[PDB]
């Protein structure tokens, strides 16, 4: 993927919504973050019927 | 260790690992009696109605 692509020499900087985690982050460096943010569940609303 | 902040001086000067919380400025304020909206009684219906 993107992170092959630039370990092969293909690009020099990623600009794009990566996160960061311990297996990523083991192979290249990671600056400090500019925006914060988590995981959730997107449902559809219910809108009730009765 | 503890409740450090990483600031641009702080960091120039000192390493900081990454971070593990979020941190931020935020105003505090007491709270405020809020007041009811006029023409309540046209409130369960519409003008098209």
């Amino acid at each position: 993927g993107m992170m092959g692509e630039l370990l092969s020499g293909q690009a020099d900087m990623i600009v794009a919504p990566l996160t960061i985690n311990n297996e990523r982050a083991q192979y290249i460096e990671f600056s400090k973050p500019f925006k914060y943010q988590g995981l959730t569940i997107l449902v559809k609303k219910e809108i009730p019927r009765s | 260790v503890g409740s450090l902040t990483i600031n641009e001086e702080r960091s120039e000067v000192v390493d900081f690992s990454v971070p593990f919380i979020e941190t931020g400025i935020s105003v505090m304020v007491s709270r405020s009696n809020g007041t009811v909206s006029p023409s309540a009684f046209l409130e369960p219906f519409s003008a098209d109605v």
